[PDB]
């Protein structure tokens, strides 16, 4: 228990950590976009938009998460996608006798 | 057991991605802001660009820590032993989906072979029922046929009950 | 009275006992044959009951002429608005998603097959019932009655279809996301269904640019971040998006039928997407369908802008995976280098003396990297090598360590004789891949035309 | 006694036309009211499409009982997107001798009726309203008793009632003050707030206003030989969707 | 044609 009760604790810790970090972020949105006290907005330049563009447990959480996502999100979709052909397949066989009883119809 | 804690971590890493992509969705525009002090007004291909720099930031990171637990296959971490299964889930469930969606196409383009062969039939049929002749007092075949109906009943009971040798299909 | 049957026969014969308890016209409901049907043709006429004949052996059993009644009316009286089955199919219907009807499980089968066909009808339930009025009171019903019917539809006007349909489809996307629950996932669904009928609009010579605008209007959709977050993958999104892909790699290899160079290329928008994650399945999507896009290409001059970008993705696609010169690039998926080396920074590597070159390398690229552990162990199967590969991940100096205390008989024998360096590591790992066993064999196969040592090992 | 049972209608057929053709299947002739009503005649109920035709069809070869007496009773308006329901009492099967004749001849289809919670409530309401001769309304207390009948594990709680008299309905709705629809606008809440009960989630079975009706799940008894007509206008208003 | 991606960009500016 104390690797999961360590690794929980620190988690939870960085946790906080984010919670702070997302609290003062937003707290510096507020106030920035009160510096921006027009409605308007300045066209983000590309030079400023290059620079963004050149400077930049946490990645065991990323693997994690996109892992098991990928798996029953996937048994979903075969699962409901196979749910979807054997009855339209039904479908198509009964379509199939209703064509083939009244083809000879057409030719009766 | 360990599994308990095992899951409040499988809840708390979704929370904890979702969380870290909104910070860098604050930092980035926070950044951009910095710069200027009213851009707010990045532009959709701007943002998607954007956003695929973050997903390349995914793509780093995961693997980053995917090297440090597998560079080291040492399993002296729990976490990583149980890392190892939810890695290979992952790939091995994608066959199975790759093949239905390919077999899919197939079996609808049946149905459409079929749908095409049944708008042929319904065109003939409709030619040929518009070539044909309109469909067109009956009192006494009416009465004729209760006449049917009493005799042959009757003797549907009457031979039946006479014992008779040979019952048949009176008419 | 056949052998496999009987149990179902005599199910029916006992059925028909539980159940009990547990003039010169003719009626149609009177005839017992197809042959008698057509004997009487002129004297038949169809009883004014339409709920019988909608709904439900040696003897005749009516139930197999009410499979055609419902054609036969459709015959005898010209299919038209006045047709009695158009009225019950859409009563019914309206029941259902009203929830007045005591089971729509029951009436839904029977309205999803007679719609698939009378595409006069089956517009008419479109136009009635595809819209987000009706999501709001069943989606299930909804996404069950309009993917049965709608992947067989043919639209009898081009102009506005696609804006109808744009506009219903932004809908739902939003009601998905107004919801925020991946389950929600009715979005990817339709998405999936309404690609299965713009196959029919590609095949159609006309309506074809309408699919193609269609079919990119929606791409759009299911590559935006949130629907598909390399972080929140749902699968959904990434199997809606490599099907509606696909219906181009069909699309360019039915170019016998010409098409313009817009809505042929994908573009960068999406591939610098798709690229920046890592689903290995969308990857073989992605060269699977530049492969087909390579079909294509020579058809067109190389100094073409949308020639120009695919050469872009194909140069940085190879630089990316196996070319490892990553750094020297002016940019990696539209992202300079610089960040790389920063990015790295505070980001612990146990052996930080190689930080960059793991990440240039399928062996490294994460979900490629696992997948590339999967293919150095059968290949070390095959091989039968009594060395083994200590490291899980592959890379340089996981590959170079073990064969530094080996190097003294790894000459001789004891591990992969078709080896000698990292390149030569990664290029076997392709090798596997260079056949039809993977489902992944695509992202070697298709990037072995450029890289000319590649194609020589192939 | 007098029990009914109600079916929807898919068209507004003019029952008056095709009357002779029902006589000669029928064998008899059949009496035919036509009746133009105002019913929701309340403020807030509406000033405005109240304007329900009611047709009154008998099959009386006698009235010595209910399957001779048996009415049927018509009830459209051409506002309405179904426009028009039935309703049938007694256990004579000239009923379904009728019923076959109209989905035969106006090819119209039609299928039987269920109520919710909220609508017995909302019946059960009209029916003990009563309007006078001077065009105001009036209400007359009866001794409600709710009757319920869940399902829960290993039949831990089969059925419970709450039996109301007349004098704590009364004083209930005088409470409340001068209301309209006692049983929504005062009895249930104080029957939640004195328990925590909520009347409408829970599964009702019946809902018997003593001595003078039964509203049950499929069918409406009746102590008077007839239905006042704001339940037949309720009955409409639940047809719908 | 483009007021489709002008409302696909209105849903990803809602995005």
């Amino acid at each position: 228990k104390d690797v999961l009760d360590v690794y929980i604790k620190n988690l939870e810790n960085q946790i906080g950590n984010k919670r702070y970090f997302l609290k003062q972020a937003q707290g510096a949105i507020d106030e920035i976009t009160k510096r921006s006290l027009d409605t308007e907005g300045k066209p983000v330049n590309s030079e400023v938009f290059t620079e963004l563009l050149r400077k930049p447990p946490i990645g065991f959480s990323l693997t994690s998460n996109f892992l098991s996502l990928r798996a029953q999100s996937s048994s979903e979709w075969l699962s409901l996608m196979n749910d979807q052909s054997v009855d339209q397949k039904a479908m198509l066989l009964l379509q199939n006798n209703i064509n083939s009883d009244l083809k000879e119809l057409l030719r009766k | 057991s360990s599994e308990k804690q095992w899951e409040r971590i499988q809840q708390l890493e979704k929370e904890h991605v979702e969380v870290y992509r909104e910070l860098l969705i604050t930092l980035d525009r926070l950044y951009l802001i910095r710069k200027h002090n009213h851009a707010v007004i990045l532009s959709h291909t701007q943002q998607r660009l954007l956003e695929i720099r973050h997903q390349l930031q995914i793509n780093l990171e995961k693997t980053a820590l995917l090297i440090r637990l597998l560079e080291k296959p040492d399993n002296t971490n729990v976490l990583f032993t149980k890392l190892q299964n939810l890695l290979e889930e992952s790939n091995s469930l994608d066959y199975e989906l790759l093949q239905s969606l390919g077999a899919q196409s197939s079996l609808h383009k049946q149905l459409i072979e079929s749908r095409a062969e049944r708008d042929e039939l319904m065109s003939k049929l409709i030619e040929l029922s518009s070539k044909f002749p309109k469909p067109t007092t009956a009192g006494k075949q009416v009465e004729v046929e209760k006449e049917n109906e009493t005799i042959q009943e009757l003797m549907i009971a009457l031979q039946i009950h006479s014992g008779y040798t040979n019952i048949s299909y009176t008419i | 009275f056949p052998a496999d049957t009987v149990q179902n026969t005599i199910d029916m014969y006992l059925s028909e006992i539980h159940q009990l308890g547990a003039d010169s016209t003719v009626s149609l409901w009177d005839v017992t044959s197809l042959e008698q049907l057509a004997q009487n043709w002129p004297q038949l006429h169809i009883p004014n009951d339409v709920d019988y004949m909608m709904k439900p052996r040696k003897v005749m059993s009516r139930d197999s002429l009410k499979h055609l009644y419902s054609s036969i009316i459709l015959i005898k009286n010209s299919r038209d608005e006045s047709s009695s089955p158009y009225e019950w199919c859409i009563w019914q219907l309206k029941r259902c998603f009203a929830h007045q009807i005591e089971t729509p499980q029951e009436v839904i089968p029977i309205i999803i097959s007679v719609s698939s066909m009378d595409n006069k009808l089956s517009s008419r339930i479109i136009q009635t019932f595809c819209n987000l009025k009706y999501l709001k009171l069943d989606e299930l019903t909804l996404k069950k009655v309009c993917g049965g019917i709608l992947p067989l539809w043919k639209p009898e006007l081009i102009s506005g279809t696609r804006e109808f349909f744009v506009k219903f489809m932004a809908s739902i996307f939003m009601w998905s996301t107004r919801d925020g629950h991946d389950n929600n996932c009715t979005f990817s669904e339709t998405c999936f269904y309404v690609l299965q009928m713009i196959t029919n609009w590609v095949l159609d010579d006309k309506l074809i640019a309408l699919g193609l605008t269609l079919l990119h209007d929606m791409q759009s959709l299911l590559t935006l971040d949130k629907i598909f977050n390399n972080a929140t993958s749902n699968r959904f999104s990434t199997m809606a998006f490599i099907s509606s892909l696909d219906i181009l790699t069909q699309l360019s290899k039915q170019t016998k039928s010409d098409y313009a160079i817009q809505y042929l290329i994908v573009g960068p928008d999406i591939m610098n997407k798709v690229f920046s994650s890592d689903d290995p399945l969308l990857l073989s999507a992605a060269c699977r369908y530049l492969v087909a896009t390579k079909n294509k290409l020579m058809q067109y001059p190389s100094t073409n802008k949308f020639v120009r970008m695919q050469n872009q993705y194909i140069m940085d696609l190879t630089n990316y995976l196996y070319r490892n010169k990553v750094l020297s690039s002016k940019s990696l998926f539209g992202v300079s280098p610089d960040f790389f080396k920063q990015i790295l920074e505070n980001l612990y590597i146990p052996t930080a003396d190689f930080k960059n070159a793991k990440f240039f390398t399928i062996t490294g690229i994460p979900a490629l990297s696992y997948i590339c552990i999967i293919i150095l162990r059968r290949l070390e199967t095959a091989e039968n090598t009594k060395i083994k590969f200590t490291s899980g991940i592959i890379n340089e100096e996981t590959f170079n360590n073990f064969f530094r205390v080996h190097h003294d008989e790894i000459g001789q024998h004891g591990w992969i004789k078709g080896v000698n360096n990292i390149h030569d590591l990664r290029v076997k790992i392709l090798m596997h891949l260079s056949n039809t066993a993977n489902p992944y064999r695509d992202i070697a196969a298709f990037l072995f035309t450029y890289l000319k040592s590649l194609s020589k090992y192939s | 006694p007098y029990t009914w049972k109600f079916l929807g209608i898919s068209k507004q057929l003019s029952l008056e036309n095709g009357i002779a053709k029902l006589n000669q299947l029928l064998n008899l002739e059949v009496d035919l009211d036509i009746q133009t009503i105002r019913v929701p005649s309340d403020p807030d109920g509406g000033t405005a499409a109240d304007e329900y035709i009611r047709y009154e069809m008998r099959l009386d070869i006698s009235n010595l009982d209910e399957g001779t007496y048996s009415k049927f009773i018509f009830l459209g308006n051409s506002k309405m997107e179904v426009p028009m329901f039935l309703c049938y009492c007694g256990t004579d099967n000239r009923n379904e001798v009728v019923l076959q004749w109209l989905k035969a001849e106006y090819g119209v289809i039609m299928w039987p009726i269920k109520f919710e919670q909220k609508t017995m409530i909302k019946l059960a309401d009209a029916s003990i309203v009563h309007v006078t001769k001077e065009n105001i309304e009036q209400i007359t207390w009866f001794s409600s008793k709710l009757y319920f009948e869940p399902e829960t594990q290993d039949k831990n709680l089969r059925q419970f009632s709450i039996e109301i008299p007349r004098e704590s309905c009364e004083g209930l709705a005088l409470g409340y003050g001068n209301t309209m629809h006692p049983y929504n606008d005062a009895i249930v809440p104080y029957i939640y707030n004195e328990t925590g009960m909520a009347v409408e989630r829970l599964p009702l079975t019946s809902v018997i206003l003593a001595g003078h009706t039964k509203i049950m799940r499929e069918s409406i008894v009746t102590s008077t030989r007839s239905l006042r007509n704001r339940v037949l206008a309720v009955v409409l208003q639940s047809i719908q969707f | 044609n483009d007021i489709t991606q002008d409302f696909l960009n209105l849903i990803s500016i809602s995005s």
